[PDB]
DNA sequence: TAACAGCTCTAACAGGAATA
RNA sequence: AUUCCUGUUAGAGCUGUUAAC
DNA sequence: TAACAGCTCTAACAGGAATA
RNA sequence: AUUCCUGUUAGAGCUGUUAAC
């Protein structure tokens, strides 16, 4: 496929949103043939860069969000991965990369425990005009019952000022993730559940 | 500590030997990114392959 | 004076036949 | 040296055979092997010092043995299954405290998961019956105490270190049979299982296994080697005058996987002047149940609690007929005693062959190999001349069901005759599938009055039905109704087997009709089916199958003849 | 998800190994989303007959038996569901083997 | 691996019946089956016994 | 308890150790690559010091 | 080890639908 | 392969019984 | 609710490549 | 954005201690 050319328009006028729609919709002539490739490769010129990063917008942050809820994997690809000097380095990069987007795995933990759930919650800042933004989210790294294993991550959720899950969200995203583990397993209990924050705990959300 | 140690190594994304942390919490902050930037996919979870 | 936990590993090894007094 | 060798050479002379089994015997016995111990060890250390649940991970799960042995190495503890381990754990555990040590050894080899198998109880049963009479095994756990007890039913005198003078007397005063345990039982202190404690060797019991030497040849297995105060004592052993006087075969699961210092060892005593052998025989059970095997004369009262398999369970009685009943198709044939024929050939013969000679001949009579013949002496004399004949006699079978059970032959022979019987004087055709015989309907005489019966049980709505004819759609296959007669053996009883089918003339298109052949019986329910058997036991006994005891004989003209008798009513039986 | 071309051209070569393979190798976007489903209903058109059953070989099983390791349940169709008169059969083999294959008992 | 006949020989059956009981005594928190049924298709041989 | 075997689900539904919230789990001993850290200790348990009374807050 | 006897099983196909 | 097991066509596997080698 | 102290983390940039 | 997370520049959120309203 080949990017629109609008999109090369409004890499002048400082849009973000705009570019990222407009390569969407660059894109869209790929959503009906989606059985025939597997991973896209997305390439961002540095004439871009404009757009890449400012304040309050991710360029392919907005892209892959845009994307995901499409299901089709893209491994976007700048000038740096072209502008660096050890090539190896590179290559092991995207070739790992795209394999993992395909479908396959790489590599798993050896001997690792099917009845354990890893879980982890972070957080990020969106600088509200009035106040702060907290949006934290949880991801999990479990292994099933099967021979490959699980990687998947979920927002926690209205509004949150600060990065400490009440009673109600913790328990509703502990009871998200337990049953995204039973789904898995047949319906086996977790033996064991870890948690990582970036955080305390807070007495209600132990 | 064992747990930890070993999830600093399954960051496919990352092409080094590991990482400062493990990949559930690089993971959950590179999807409170996404979240962060888009509100409208709160709704739905998502596989480590889209976003890494 | 022995350990807490070498204590624990005597009592967990014959836990059939020890009494208890409070 | 071959295994098969082997066992000739101890089977040649076991009369005087040491046994030094260690600790891979038990490893079936099901006790934890060493590896085994090990790593309870590690999990039970590794759940204390981290405090988490026990019972809540497993012990044999890949992950968790993984999780254990990192944390052991995080502490600087041995890699993996490498020397001065076993005993570092033990150390290491129970802190050089040697009575909570002989405690946990005997908990986790104490005499309840022990379940003895064919190993232990046949080394015990020639312990008993005298073959062998030294064992010493450097394994710690009754096996072979509580195994040689249950089949002889009588104690054994088991040595250890306790004493560790008794066995040298016992040798001495000829005591046999005697179980010198090296390492000695775990209900005694002396336990000797530390590496500290394997470098040195009891006097008393090293001064056995030398005087042991020379009256006896050592067989030695489920031994790895990896023991220095054994080896040494081995090789003290092995230098003195005919130290094994029949040799010694060290015996192993695998030649290949065999540590060097065996072979080392093997190569080592071949140099002193003995036989010494190394052979793989694969694992001990198989290597004792042959030997077993082998064995002549084995009494059978102790033999009855080796092979508890050998003898026949399950004879569990069947009740009366008291107080609906199932109506088989199966005819009890009450006949107890027959009078064959024999005949004497100058040449040994084949069954094959004198099967030809039936197809060329075409004998009015019938013959088998076991060659029992039943017909006419003429007839077997068409078959056979007189130069091949050296005489011509009478056989006698008191018990025909024990007779057809046995021999196959018997059994053919005895359902041709009785077929043969069966049809001798009646128009039904006689054919045959596979091994499979069949009175079929004629085509010819379909209209008789003994098949109008027949006619009534193939009919719908009670008319009048059809017996033979054509196929609906058919070139040329011909159809009739036909019964699959068969002799079967149950118990100590023989019955005839009736079964209705729809014969096909041609035998190899027999497919085409299928569909016919289903048709036809797409609705031969309970109640057809009986008529049908029904109308079959008239036309096959002349009788209706209630109180009659027919009797038919084949070749009633011959001197030979068959005289069966057979209940012309079905099996049957009331419910309880 | 829609099986590879790739299928009707291993299919017309008759060969089974292929085929299978091909059949699992398709199931890459919906591994993707492993969790989002329970039950996989597998579909064979008619036309890939020939590798559905010869000697030394079976097409079910070898489905079977590269997708047990990968935990997801699989239910097999033919062109048997669409046929298949007493049509009500379908629902209730189909639905019990649905319940079974995803949760259980 | 390969097997010529489909009766096991006692070590393969030794091996079977332990996994077999040791699962049972995993759903059992160990505890002893105190009935086992063995249903085979083709008769036990001596050794299968 | 924790490390007692064989235990019915029943009891263990009945107990399940209540919760653990105030987590203490013991150091090791002293033990002997030890790595040098670069924290000097401070073993001046208590000190001395002085108090001014404001007529104002 | 080569035939022969029986008892029983699976391996490929084909195949129609619950007393009419 | 929603199912079921009814047959057909074959071969093996065990037991045996002989002849051996 | 307004300061103050500490602990800790993310937000934006910039930035070189693994004992020299 | 193939990656890694070292710095810089800032701000926020948690706790506390005061002053109150
Ligand atoms: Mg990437």
């Amino acid at each position: 496929c080949l990017a629109l050319d609008e999109c090369h328009g409004v890499a002048a006028n400082g849009n973000g949103l705009a570019l990222a729609d407009k390569i969407v919709q660059s894109m869209s002539g790929l959503f009906r043939q989606k059985h025939a490739f597997d991973v896209l490769l997305v390439y961002l010129p540095a004439s871009w860069k404009k757009c890449f990063e400012y304040d309050g917008f991710d360029l392919h942050d907005r892209i892959k969000a845009k994307v995901a809820p499409l299901n089709l994997p893209i491994q976007i690809i700048n000038d740096t991965a072209l502008t660096r000097q050890c090539r190896a380095n590179v290559m092991w990069g995207v070739s790992v990369a795209l394999y993992a987007k395909a479908g396959g795995i790489p590599w798993k933990l050896a001997d690792w425990d099917k009845d354990e759930a890893y879980i982890g919650l972070s957080y990020a800042i969106k600088k509200n005009a009035e106040g702060q933004e907290y949006t934290t989210c949880c991801s999990q790294v479990f292994d099933p019952d099967g021979t490959g294993f699980e990687f998947v991550a979920y927002d926690t959720r209205d509004r949150k000022g600060n990065p400490y899950l009440s009673y109600q969200e913790m328990q509703s995203v502990l009871s998200k993730s337990l049953h995204l583990y039973q789904s898995s397993h047949n319906g086996r209990m977790p033996r064991k559940i870890f948690i990582h924050k970036t955080t305390h705990f807070t007495e209600d959300e132990i | 500590c064992s747990s930890i140690l070993a999830l600093t190594k399954v960051d496919w994304n990352n092409n080094t030997l590991y990482k400062k942390l493990p990949v559930t919490l690089v993971y959950s902050q590179v999807f409170a990114d996404v979240v962060k930037q888009t509100p409208e996919i709160v709704n739905e979870i998502y596989d480590y392959r889209f976003f890494m | 004076v022995l350990t807490d936990n070498e204590f624990y590993q005597h009592y967990l090894q014959n836990s059939q036949h020890m009494m208890w007094f409070l | 040296l071959t295994d098969n060798e082997f066992y000739q050479h101890y089977l040649q002379n076991s009369q005087h055979m040491m046994w030094f089994l260690g600790a891979g015997t038990s490893r079936s016995a099901g006790l934890p092997t060493a590896s085994d111990i090990i790593w309870d060890l590690k999990h039970r250390y590794y759940c204390l010092h981290e405090n988490q649940d026990y019972q809540k991970h497993d012990i044999n799960n890949h992950a968790i043995k993984s999780k254990i042995q990192s944390y052991m190495d995080s502490k600087g503890f041995p890699l993996q299954w490498s020397p001065e381990e076993y005993s570092f754990y033990f150390e290491l555990v129970f802190r050089d405290d040697y009575e909570a040590q002989r405690k946990y050894l005997l908990e986790a080899l104490a005499s309840r998961k022990v379940s003895l198998n064919i190993g232990h109880r046949v080394l015990a049963a020639l312990l008993e019956m005298n073959q062998t009479k030294v064992v010493f095994t450097t394994n710690f756990d009754d096996v072979i105490e509580t195994a040689f007890s249950d089949i002889s039913g009588k104690h054994l005198s088991v040595y250890h270190l306790e004493g560790s003078y008794a066995a040298l007397s016992a040798l001495n005063t000829e005591a046999f049979p005697i179980y010198a345990k090296i390492h000695g039982d775990f209900r005694y202190q002396k336990i000797k299982n530390l590496t500290p404690d394997l470098q040195t060797n009891d006097r008393e019991i090293h001064k056995c296994f030398l005087a042991a030497a020379i009256r006896f040849g050592l067989v030695v297995s489920g031994y790895s080697g990896r023991d220095e105060n054994v080896m040494t004592m081995l090789r003290a052993a092995i230098d003195q005058n005919n130290a094994f006087p029949h040799g010694l075969y060290w015996t192993v699961p695998s030649i290949s996987k065999s540590e060097p210092a065996v072979q080392d060892l093997i190569t080592y005593a071949q140099g002193k002047g003995v036989r010494a052998y190394l052979v793989e025989t694969g694992t001990f059970d198989e290597m004792l149940s042959k030997i077993w095997r082998q064995v002549k004369d084995k009494p059978a009262a102790i033999d009855a609690k080796v092979r508890t398999a050998r003898v026949c369970p399950v004879s569990i009685p069947l009740p009366g007929p008291g107080k609906p009943a199932l109506r088989t198709n199966a005819l009890p044939v009450v006949t107890q005693s027959i009078r064959c024929g024999v005949v004497t050939l100058a040449s040994p013969i084949t069954f094959s062959e004198l099967k030809e000679r039936i197809s060329q001949k075409s004998p009015k009579a019938l013959l088998t190999y076991t060659v029992l013949f039943l017909g006419g002496e003429p007839e077997i004399r068409k078959i056979f001349s007189n130069d091949e004949i050296n005489s011509i006699g009478q056989y006698y079978i008191d018990e025909i069901a024990q007779s057809v059970a046995a021999s196959t032959f018997l059994k053919s022979f005895v359902e041709e005759a009785i077929l043969t019987a069966l049809l001798r004087e009646k128009p039904i055709l006689h054919r045959v599938r596979h091994r499979t015989h069949y009175a079929v309907i004629p085509n010819a005489s379909a209209k008789d009055d003994r098949f109008l019966d027949l006619r009534k049980a193939v009919g719908f709505k009670g008319d009048l039905g059809y017996i033979t004819g054509n196929v609906t759609n058919a070139k040329e296959l011909s159809w009739a109704e036909a019964v699959s007669i068969r002799l079967e053996e149950r118990g100590g009883k023989l019955w005839i087997m009736l079964k209705p089918e729809i014969w096909i003339k041609p035998l190899d298109r027999r497919e085409e009709a299928t569909d016919f052949i289903r048709s036809r019986r797409r609705y031969r329910f309970n109640q057809c089916s009986y008529q049908i058997l029904d109308a079959w036991i008239k036309i096959l006994f002349g009788s209706i199958g209630g109180g009659g005891t027919v009797n038919i004989s084949c070749f009633p003209d011959a001197e030979f003849k068959a005289e069966f008798e057979i209940g012309t009513r079905t099996a049957f039986s009331l419910g309880v």
